[PDB]
């Protein structure tokens, strides 16, 4: 069964490059087609989509972090990356990687997150 | 873009959109030329109104192929202003209509109560009424200035009349139609990549 | 006999401001014409090799 | 971006009663719509995939339905284990979003 | 809808004409809209049906 | 060679006025689909079966 | 009757350059045009059969497109072979008619 | 293959009737179900329609020279006429015999003329 498991230090300090890694397994991240996703969620907060990246390597972000935000792709490890320049308080949230899959539809295809992980619980402080 | 902000920044309602974006769909190339040049055409009109709603760079500022023509020196003279279609191509003249929300702007920008504009062609024919009313801001105004277009065919001319409250062409598009064009709704990165 | 009869059709004018409904007035006639036409040599390929296997 | 408005932002009912929980887009996004049950501590769990069906695994009391802006997430027969936070998500556009969340306790 | 003012009212003694047009489910009022046009067929004017 | 190539082929906008036009732009849009992923599905699989006959 | 205008009424253009040819008609008349090559002292070769299909025999360097009133004739990588006056027809209605033609000269 | 030959005198005085023919070979005008055009081209214009013939003996003729212009067909021998009453200078050019063929379209059958024949220079002088 496909599994995603998020890693990373849990917490950064204000200003450092905070930097999470998700292993797909179960999976091929050369061989689907899909898409990878990014998201978090700050405390007492609802859920914020940060990004994604496709098989080719094209990247797209959520605009309002655009200019901090670069994700990246390891298909040797079937891993995704995430990192996020100059961080502070306002990223204290939970970090996970999903998998986007889809089903044809009218319109074209219609894609959901299906395979979620588990959740990265980093904070920001000093 | 699915979900674009930068439309109509004066609000009003644009009449036919939806045709004139299924007839844009067809055209491959234009050319934009100016159709009634604001230096020469206009002498005795002020050409030079501006609107905060149109901020560009935190100044005042307007559609860049529209002019905004209020009055001079107190007066609004009546207009009368025509084209003929010299570009062997379809030519797509837009223009609009300023409907404020008192009668104190209308008397101050057109010195008049009772404007109207006119805006003929061989085979169309409008006239417009601007109906002042105190409408919810928008994009903090409270009048609003609606958009109108039309096609000449080659070879035609258009007039275009008045006597106040008239958003006059400045510029206009010749338009070259191809095929197997068309308008894609899309958030995909652009790249160099060529396909069929 | 499953083929029903052509009943009479004809067109329509529509005005300059009614592209989008001329366009999707062509778009229905080609459909249903690209539809049948496939249906119509499917069936007859298909029938023509059962034929030749029958006999 | 597309902006998803969940409602009411907490609600709770008995076991055995009927939840609804409804969601409005600001844009059309025809069937781009799925639900996502969030019990605490945990990713999410998909449970809607198309405006209109389930994910396999996914307990037959839950269902919903929907338009263009306009769309619903019931709960038939609510269970204790039901308890979680409930999310609308677009997949219209690319800048996805969810909305708020809706809180469901129960009684 | 004549090509001027002069036309109008030499043709019918007013600047103010209407018509009206009812039945039990229709109901149109109508305005002459005086303006100088191209011509074509050689008129300034026009009639609309 | 049977099954023709697409062409270029996009949506079109409607006013708030113009549902009912929407709603059958959209009806015959899906209508099409349905129909061609019917013809689509149905040959492949009687072909498939003839094949294995075959061999 | 239906009239075709060809547009420019002479193109000079180099070897492997690419030529594109005009026509408008003052009628919607579909898909029924044609284009011809003629040579000096011939008679008018078939290029383009619907608007956008060859005749057999005609080189791939030939295409064209078009729509209700505006259509192109186009020339890839342009040969000292392909000089020739080029005509627009059109064959919607019955009284035929032929824009004025397009000559086409080489360097 | 198909081939269409033009033949006639060449030169027609002033006030006389040209006539020309057309032998159709490599194809049949009594089964195709074709129609069979003439054309012409005054020196220094482009192409002018003169009129065609269908094989039920159905014929048509640009409005401008009906008056003038009659078509005619014998499937015995394959062969297309022209005759043109009234011939005057202005009729100098070279007429052209063709082929339409088809191919069934969106709206109907798509024509095109494929076989143009030689062309037959005809002067009208004394
Ligand atoms: C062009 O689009 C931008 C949005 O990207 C408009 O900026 C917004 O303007 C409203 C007031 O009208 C503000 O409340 C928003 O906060 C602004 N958004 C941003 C990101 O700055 C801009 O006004 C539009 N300009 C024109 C001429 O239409
Ligand atoms: C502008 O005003 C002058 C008088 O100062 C007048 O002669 C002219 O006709 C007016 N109209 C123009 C330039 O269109
Ligand atoms: C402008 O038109 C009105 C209405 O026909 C007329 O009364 C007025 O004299 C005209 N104007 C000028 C500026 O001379």
């Amino acid at each position: 069964q496909v599994q995603l498991r998020e890693s990373g230090p849990g917490l950064v300090k204000p200003s450092q490059t905070l930097s999470l890694t998700c292993t797909v397994s179960g999976d091929s991240i050369s061989n689907g087609g899909l898409y990878w996703n990014w998201i978090r969620q700050r405390p007492g907060r609802g859920l914020e989509w940060i990004g994604y990246i496709y098989y080719n390597g094209v990247t797209t972000y959520n605009p309002s972090l655009r200019s901090r935000i670069a994700i990246s792709l390891e298909t040797a490890k079937n891993q995704l990356s995430l990192r996020l320049s100059s961080v502070s308080a306002a990223d204290t949230a939970i970090y996970y990687c999903a998998r986007e899959g889809w089903v044809p539809d009218y319109g074209g295809r219609n894609y959901y997150l299906d395979f979620w992980g588990q959740g990265t619980l980093v904070t920001v402080s000093s | 873009t699915p979900n674009p902000e930068n439309g109509t920044c004066y609000p009003g309602y644009f009449a036919d959109y939806e045709e004139l974006r299924e007839q844009l769909s067809s055209v491959s190339s234009f050319e934009r030329f100016e159709i009634f040049p604001k230096e020469s055409s206009w002498p005795n009109h002020t050409v030079t109104g501006v609107s905060a709603s149109c901020s560009h760079n935190g100044k005042s500022s307007f559609y860049r192929n529209l002019l905004w023509l209020t009055g001079k020196n107190g007066l609004y003279p009546n207009l009368s202003k025509s084209y003929v279609n010299n570009k062997e191509k379809e030519v797509l003249v837009l223009w609009g209509v300023h409907h404020p929300p008192n009668i104190g702007n209308q008397r101050a920008l057109y010195h008049t109560e009772n404007a109207y504009v006119s805006v003929v062609s061989s085979h169309y024919s409008r006239r417009f009424t601007p109906e002042i009313a105190k409408r919810p801001k928008v994009r903090d105004q409270e009048g609003r200035i609606n958009y109108y277009w039309t096609l000449l065919e080659p070879g035609d001319t258009i007039i275009f009349e008045a006597n106040g409250n008239l958003i006059a062409p400045w510029y206009a598009f010749a338009l070259s139609r191809g095929f197997g064009s068309g308008i894609i709704t899309s958030n995909a990165p652009m790249d160099e990549c060529d396909a069929k | 006999e499953k083929m029903n009869t052509q009943f009479t059709a004809v067109g329509k004018e529509f005005n300059k401001l009614e592209r989008r409904m001329e366009n999707l007035n062509k778009k229905v006639d080609d459909g249903f014409l690209d539809i049948w036409t496939y249906n119509a040599e499917l069936l007859v390929l298909l029938e023509n090799e059962r034929t030749l296997d029958f006999h | 971006d597309i902006q998803m408005t969940q409602s009411p932002s907490s609600l709770s009912a008995s076991v055995g009663d009927r939840v609804t929980i409804t969601c409005r887009a600001s844009h059309n996004i025809q069937n781009f719509l799925n639900w996502y049950q969030q019990k605490p501590g945990k990713a999410p769990k998909l449970l809607i995939y198309a405006a209109s069906t389930l994910q396999s695994g996914v307990p037959s009391r839950f269902s919903g339905s929907g338009s263009r802006t306009d769309f619903t997430l019931t709960i038939s027969s609510l269970q204790p284990e039901d308890f979680a936070a409930y999310y609308c998500q677009q997949s219209y556009g690319l800048p996805r979003t969810f909305g708020q969340g809706t809180r469901l306790e129960i009684k």
